[PDB]
């Protein structure tokens, strides 16, 4: 019973301007629940089921870096997505991960906003409902992997 | 003291849990089930080969029914007694000229603890047992002294039955077999080293060596300085009344031309477009036993053949699985059973493919924690990160002792590939455990990162490609 | 049917010898560790071998590793390092929880009663193999009368290692000489695995 | 009487950065439960040892280095009047035991701490050795047996008798340790703590359109507990047998300061200059510290400080009743407490009630 | 009347660092599913006798020998456990060298972390007298007391003098038993941090405690000394307001 990523991407892409806007103005992950436009927007892809809704905090953060800077295409990774930037020092991500939690959700945004990048979107959007030391560790490992390949 | 008519052999009744010793009248006819109490593996290994020996020189089998019936049945006394006697004039451990492999008469300076013998005071069984090992199996001091005949850590490999006397009468091949496997009969002679003695610096046809000669041939001038007590052993565990503690060196050399063709050993053959070169199985290497097991059980004729002893029951008993009893020598004691279903013989493919599996999980793993530790190197970080692969692997491989074995006691060789696959799962997780958990003290720190990274990429890399 | 006593080996950490670097450890009590186990509960002390020899003449084991739930736990081990101001590498094994039928052979001098007495007031601290291991459950009575006594005592099908028959055997080190203060012969465990 | 002296300390910061990590990050740190903002004993440390405090009234800091080739140098210059050079480097290359010719570079196997006093007195002893005809292993036997003149050296840098010194290649490895007679803990907020973040821009005068710079820092204010403990006979042999008193007068300086300086980073920009609010000291047997009064991380009443020193009364007081403790105990605060503890109104008051070994 | 005493404590140590392995981590074990922060039996065992106070009342010769043995021991030490799980922090360290301004000397990191403890001894009472050559049972209890109070004060040395857990026990529990025990699998499922990890461990001991010990063999006297207002288990355990006087109960067998 999981997320419909690419579901929930079409429609975060098919919001009105006074949503898509409505939703970037947000700060920090939580005011999105003060937000109905967000309520509406993410009901139908399981919210209103407790240990979902964090998860789809996050998603819904993330997308609302705005306005496309998460763009969609194995599959890619996010780490590695971040490298094929090139925009992004290895230090703020190192950041990201050393930050407590709500932070860590903010930091990434803000690099997200930076790098523009091209991942793939419903794997960016598992790795992103069970973030967690593991899947940090990893966004760690393949940006700099990457990052080197280069 | 004589080892066919009085009693030296450490013996323990499979349940019975009583330490006692006995004599071979009494093994051979007795329903009773004994197992050897010994403190050593080695000591162990050598007694079972030694009482192999003197089943196989004083009584082969006629037939392949006959060897059955007498595994399933002791021999009457009477039966024995005549099987044994001639032999009871060679087998006395005390002797004008004829002591159990030893020679008269060996001069030096000055004494060695019969300690040295083994690689304290011994009683007549202990010695004999000890004896046979350093003159079989022990590597051996020289330094101008010849070790023989395989020789030198030869890997012994024995088929294990229910009880002691089950095994040795297993181990000893029918009559046909024996003077198939041994043909001249042109050979001076079959009388063993210490009856009529090789003298320095003889040069020897391997095939002038009779099976008796052969089996009890001794490399060494060992002379055994007299006894002492009344007392108590220190292998035997018990009082012996007679124990030595003397014992004489000297040098000797000769040369035995060509392999003779042992019983209880894996010759394996290497043909180099020069020359066509073949030599026992050597633990050269420190892996577990398993590993070698595709050149114990499986024939290739570059290639390998298994002991004649082996073969034999394979060919037998067909339906039977096999208990195979592997020992030698790197120094370092090694010795392992290993149980393979009825499949066994039939099935050598399947049984090559699981040791490929272990070799390959354990080869990805070591590709991985190198590629960490030459990263490590080469950051010039300080500490056992260079070493990582090694430690690692040294870890696999005692995990990996306790998990191939118990597949090919249990597969099923017609039918099953899932449960290999299921190894393949336990093995993957194995290695996964294992790179994080020696990876780890060393994987928060920064600069390091990057060799991290290709590092875990590669044992996943290597992983995926282990499975199909 | 005749009379088992039954037992509980379970402790944060345990630790069954085996030969030597480090000192590790096996996933099983071992029968030399058995023994200590139970000669600890009675008045037994080293020097004293004829006592020691008539226990292992008089008793037989059966041992049963059965594992954690919450979603279960399989069994870890950990390296303990060691040093004396020396140093050493020591094995313990983590989640250990063993079930012990433990039955008397056909030799005398000891009976069940002798030994559940042993046991429930031990004259010597007891422990997983080294002091170092407490254990969390004391060695609980059991009474009952092959491996189905242990059947009968939850929770089942973690496999038996037992000196009685039903086959599998692995092969161990365990059983000691006595004459020989330290050392040990070579046993086997035969092997009923899971159900 | 009683030979240990607690220091326990509750400062209050303002948004400030006072100890990063490798990536620019606060030191974090998990207690019992949640994550607390740290300041590390080390940094504390240096913060008292290059102090203008401790300059006034302790003296020199110990020289902390692993460049043999530029510490010859700077021996050379103060101790050149006084010894031969050769003689400077022998005794530099003995206690190092690593060899000083005149290469530009030559090092320690490790970072050591080294007083001027010290080597000169090795100076005179090696000079002795070398007019005498002693050998350099004899020298060692003989210095070897008197181990408390060097610790009367050590009297100059006393940093050194307080936090201590290792060393593995030097005659110094049998010669000069020491164990250090003050422990100190990293200092942690009472409460939990979640770090604000400063997103700053760098403006380039040259450039018209947009920043030259743009980044992030890691800042939080925090309610901080400073601990720490001086054995007082680890004192006085480190310094060669220096008396009870004077012992006293080094643990008052380190109250002061434990109480008044603030590490400076980055607080030329964040400038969290904040002295202590609760200052509380007491003589015991063994040592103890009243961090457990946190581990339940408080929780803000009308500021974390007031509820943090309340917490920290309560637990005060149910220890010592516990432990039926009776060591001299007083608290100075600055804030609204429990009895049996005097009170003093002024910290210099605190000081003397020290030096006074409890009134 | 009952032969083993066991002696159950629950401390909480500050960020610091009591036991490295060889690598200077600190030494973790697993548990029941969970990594937890240990220190070694001998740690303890050693922190315990080159004590100042074992020094003073069981240095009073052959006495601190039958208690734990040549230099075979009458008292068992356990390794100490986290009631928690616990995920080790990394201090990062920086050596600044006054000869060199322009970075630091040494870069180095150190494990470390806070953790709430349980200590677990036990003492068998007939092995302590008769090798001290049939001492009575009171001569026997006065040590015990002198272990109680060390299980409960004692800390192990490193790396004291840079992270400073002075701490003392929060919870001491003595009980008297046939068949000495420990309550370790309190703490199997491993406590979760409500308002601290100190208050609920204590919890998770008092519940086990009474769950199992009427469940379990044995009943014998048991006496608690805490210092956090918990819901004390049932009062077949006498609650002591003091440690001394925990002590003095222990002096006195349980008395009642
Ligand atoms: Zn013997």
């Amino acid at each position: 019973d999981e997320i419909d990523a690419m579901a929930l991407y079409r429609a975060w892409q098919q919001l009105d301007n006074g949503s898509c806007a409505q939703i970037r103005r947000v700060s920090e992950p939580d005011e999105l629940r003060d937000i109905p436009a967000f309520y509406r927007l993410v009901q139908p892809f399981g919210w209103e089921n407790p240990r979902h809704q964090q998860a789809l905090l996050r998603m819904v953060f993330c997308l609302s870096a705005g306005k496309n800077v998460i763009r969609h295409q194995t599959g890619i990774s996010l780490g590695r997505a971040l490298a094929n930037s090139g925009r992004i020092n290895e230090r703020r991500i190192f950041q990201l991960i050393r930050a407590d939690r709500t932070a860590d959700m903010v930091q990434l945004r803000r690099l997200l906003t930076h790098a523009e990048p091209v991942l793939d979107w419903p794997l960016m959007a598992r790795m992103l409902t069970w973030w967690g030391k593991r899947e940090r560790q990893q966004l760690l490992e393949d940006f700099v992997l990457t990052t080197n390949k280069n | 003291m004589n080892l066919l008519i009085d009693n030296w052999i450490p013996v323990r009744p499979r349940n019975g849990g009583k330490v006692q010793i006995i004599n071979l009248q009494s093994l051979y006819c007795s329903r009773d089930q004994w197992r050897l109490s010994l403190p050593r593996d080695d000591m162990e290994l050598a007694a079972l080969a030694l009482l192999v020996c003197i089943g196989q020189i004083i009584a082969p089998a006629k037939d392949d029914v006959e060897f059955r019936h007498r595994i399933m049945n002791p021999l009457t006394e009477d039966e024995f007694q005549q099987l044994i006697a001639p032999w009871i004039d060679m087998f006395y451990l005390n002797h004008a000229e004829h002591p159990f492999m030893q020679t008269k008469g060996v001069k030096a300076n000055d004494v060695t603890p019969m300690e040295k013998l083994l690689a304290e005071a011994l009683c007549g069984g202990c010695t004999a047992i000890a004896l046979f090992n350093q003159a079989n199996q022990a590597p051996g001091f020289g330094g101008g002294f010849k070790s023989g005949l395989r020789g030198g850590t030869p890997v012994t490999t024995f088929v294990r039955g229910i009880d002691l006397r089950s095994t040795v009468l297993l181990n000893v091949l029918t009559l046909p077999r024996l003077q198939k496997q041994f043909p001249n009969e042109s050979h001076t002679e079959n009388q063993p080293t210490w009856i009529k003695p090789i003298k320095s610096n003889e040069s020897i046809p391997a095939s002038s060596i009779g099976f008796v000669r052969g089996l009890f041939w001794q490399p060494a001038h060992i002379e055994l300085c007299d006894p002492i007590g009344i007392g108590k052993c220190s292998c035997c565990g018990q009082e012996s009344n007679l124990r030595y503690t003397g014992f004489l060196k000297e040098k000797f050399t000769f040369t035995v031309n060509g392999l003779w063709p042992h019983p209880h050993s894996p010759c394996l053959v290497t043909v180099k477009k020069g020359e066509v070169e073949e030599k026992f199985l050597a633990f050269t290497t420190s892996a577990p036993s398993w590993t070698q097991i595709s050149r114990v059980v499986v024939d290739k004729i570059n290639g390998n053949r298994v002991a004649a002893v082996v073969n034999q029951f394979r060919n037998i008993a067909p339906q039977s699985p096999l208990e195979l009893i592997m020992g030698g020598y790197r120094l370092e004691r090694r010795h392992d059973v290993l149980m393979f279903n009825q499949g066994w013989q039939q099935y050598g493919n399947v049984i090559n493919e699981i040791v490929t599996v272990g070799l390959g999980y354990k080869t990805a793993l070591r590709k991985a924690l190198y590629t960490f530790a030459e990263g490590f190197k080469n950051k010039d970080f300080k500490g056992a990160g260079v070493s990582v692969h090694e430690t690692a692997e040294r870890h696999f491989y005692r995990q990996s002792e306790l998990l191939i074995p118990d597949v090919l006691a249990n597969v099923n060789f017609s039918q099953a590939d899932e449960v290999i696959a299921d190894l393949r799962d336990k093995l993957h997780q194995l290695c996964e455990m294992l790179f994080n958990q020696s990876v780890a003290p060393y994987a928060h720190h920064p600069k390091l990162i990057s060799t991290l990274a290709l590092a875990r990429a590669t044992l996943y890399k290597h992983l995926r490609e282990l499975k199909p | 049917m005749r009379s088992y006593l039954i037992l509980r080996l379970a402790g944060p950490m345990q630790a069954w010898g085996q030969p030597t670097g480090t000192r590790p450890t096996g996933r099983f009590p071992t029968r030399s560790g058995l023994l200590g186990l139970l000669g600890a509960c009675l008045g037994i002390q080293r020097d004293d071998t004829s006592s020691l020899q008539a226990l292992s003449e008089s008793v037989q084991f059966a041992v049963r590793c059965d594992e954690l739930i919450l979603r279960r736990v399989s069994v870890t081990g950990l390296r303990d390092y060691h040093t004396v101001l020396i140093q050493t590498w020591r094995e313990y094994l983590c989640d250990a929880s063993f079930t012990v039928a433990l039955w008397l052979t056909p030799h005398a001098t000891m009976v069940i009663s002798e030994l559940e007495k042993a046991v429930l007031k031990p004259r010597y601290t007891p422990y997983l193999g080294r002091r170092s291991c407490p254990l969390t459950h004391p060695l609980f009575l059991g009474t009952c009368q092959p491996q189905k006594a242990l059947l009968n005592y939850e929770p089942v099908g973690g496999d038996i290692y037992s000196e009685e028959s039903v086959h599998l055997k692995f092969t161990a080190r365990d059983e000691p000489m006595i004459t020989l203060p330290r050392q040990f012969a070579s046993r086997e465990w035969y092997v009923i695995k899971g159900g | 009487m009683s030979n240990f002296i607690n220091i326990h300390v509750l400062i209050s910061h303002s948004p400030s950065c006072l100890n990063r990590d490798d990536m620019n990050m606060q030191k974090d740190a998990i207690f019992g439960g949640k994550r607390r903002v740290r300041i590390s004993s080390q940094s504390l440390k240096r913060a008292m040892r290059k102090s203008g405090y401790y300059a006034q009234n302790i003296g020199e800091s110990s020289l902390r280095t692993i460049h043999l080739a530029q510490l010859r140098d700077v021996l050379r210059q103060k101790l050149g009047e006084r010894f031969d050079q050769k003689i400077i480097d022998k005794t530099l290359a003995l206690l190092s035991g690593k060899s000083v010719d005149e290469a530009e570079k030559i090092s320690a196997d490790a970072v050591t701490p080294w007083v001027v006093g010290e080597i000169a007195w090795f100076c005179e002893q090696v000079a002795k050795a070398e007019a005498d005809n002693l050998d350099d292993k004899k020298l060692l036997k003989v210095l070897k047996e008197d181990i408390a003149a060097i610790r009367v050296n050590l009297q100059q840098g006393v940093d050194i008798a307080l936090s201590g010194r290792m060393a593995t290649s030097g005659m110094m490895t049998e010669l000069g340790k020491v164990d250090g007679a003050m422990s100190i803990a990293h200092a942690i907020t009472t409460h939990q703590v979640d770090s604000d973040i400063d997103w700053f821009t760098a403006v380039d005068d040259l450039q018209e359109q947009g920043s030259a710079h743009l980044g992030t820092q890691e800042f939080s204010s925090g309610v901080f507990y400073r601990y720490a403990n001086i054995n007082l006979a680890q004192l006085q042999e480190n310094l060669g047998g220096a008396s009870r008193e004077q012992a006293l007068e080094i643990a008052t300086h380190v109250v002061h300061m434990l109480a008044t300086e603030v590490p400076g980073a980055k607080q030329r920009t964040y400038a969290a200059f904040n002295p202590a609010d609760m200052v509380m000291v007491n003589f015991s047997d063994m040592p103890l510290s009243m961090a457990n009064a946190f581990e339940k991380a408080v929780k803000a009443k009308d500021g974390f400080l007031q509820p943090s020193i309340q917490a920290f009364n309560q637990y005060w007081d149910r220890v010592a009743n516990g432990y039926g403790l009776n060591g001299a105990a007083a608290q100075f605060s600055l804030s609204d407490i429990t009895a049996q503890v005097k009170q003093m109104p002024t910290l210099e008051q605190l000081k003397s009630w020290v030096r006074n070994n409890g009134e």
